[PDB]
């Protein structure tokens, strides 16, 4: 599986790109 | 200059971490400044950030205890997963994320005692006793274990 | 030699902060060592200690108070003292007194949010920002204060 | 007044001696 520090990394930049996506405008 | 862009770095993610930490209580560390703009900014994006955040604590949650940070490990993590964050581009979201990141490492080495201040100290103790004849001392006198016969009897 | 003894040095003060913790509880960092002879050393020094310990509390708190360590001066301090301590010679009580100051010191710095792990990971945050081209970014998209628009309007 | 490094030091020391009155015999 997918190694933690990986994992963390994908996830921080899903929760970024929700945060640009909901005020980058 | 970039330069300036860091070090107004420094009060943004300060007053992110001391915000942020205010909104979720409910680390003596966070709650420790002085700003302006800058105060302002990070105060804004730990607010608005908020609703977004909360959703993703329970993974991060597991996801932290999985990498189990340390003191000792937290720039090499912090650096490979900074560089995989941004490695298909920069947005003001990920940009937000690496304070989040930043917050969020900070709080899970404080609180669960990783922050490895004792191990500090105990390196500072041995290194005393080493380099300051106390070990010489204690050796003349039969070692640690002769301390066994104080309060013995 | 006084290298062994500086090894053994290790053991006898991480269970003697292991057990101290546990007799004044009503720090994570001083719960989590598997040991032998010195583990037993670090206990007892705890433990026929405690009366005495206990009577040094309150001016110890007033004195560490009043020195504000912290983890960037936590070394400075604990060498000028344990040379003075020591300074007029060396006998077993004075040997428990460093481990008992380094216990002091090492909660005290914790549980005070001094352990600087915060401003830590704010070193990383700004030297990533700085070093793997994300100030450059801000900078162009208009700096921090830009980011005052995310939320507005 | 005495530095907080000095007074420390110096209440160590006091409590050390304690310690050694007390137990070793």
């Amino acid at each position: 599986d997918m190694r933690p520090e990986i994992r963390i990394a994908q996830e921080l930049r899903r929760x970024g790109d929700e945060f640009n996506a909901t005020y980058a405008r | 200059s970039e330069e300036q862009v860091a070090q107004d770095t420094e009060e943004v993610f300060r007053s992110y971490v001391f915000y942020r930490h205010q909104q979720e209580q409910e680390d003596p560390e966070m709650v420790t400044q002085p700003s302006s703009t800058m105060g302002q900014v990070g105060r804004q994006l730990a607010i608005i950030g908020d609703d977004i955040n909360r959703r993703y604590d329970s993974e991060f949650q597991t996801m932290l205890q999985h990498l189990q940070p340390t003191a000792e490990n937290a720039y090499e993590y912090f650096t490979k997963i900074a560089t995989s964050l941004f490695e298909s581009g920069i947005n003001w979201g990920r940009v937000v994320a690496l304070l989040g990141f930043g917050y969020r490492l900070a709080l899970h080495v404080y609180q669960h005692g990783l922050t490895g201040f004792l191990g500090q100290v105990t390196r500072f103790v041995v290194d005393f006793m080493l380099h300051h004849s106390i070990a010489r001392w204690i050796a003349q006198r039969g070692g640690w274990v002769a301390a066994l016969n104080l309060g013995n009897g």
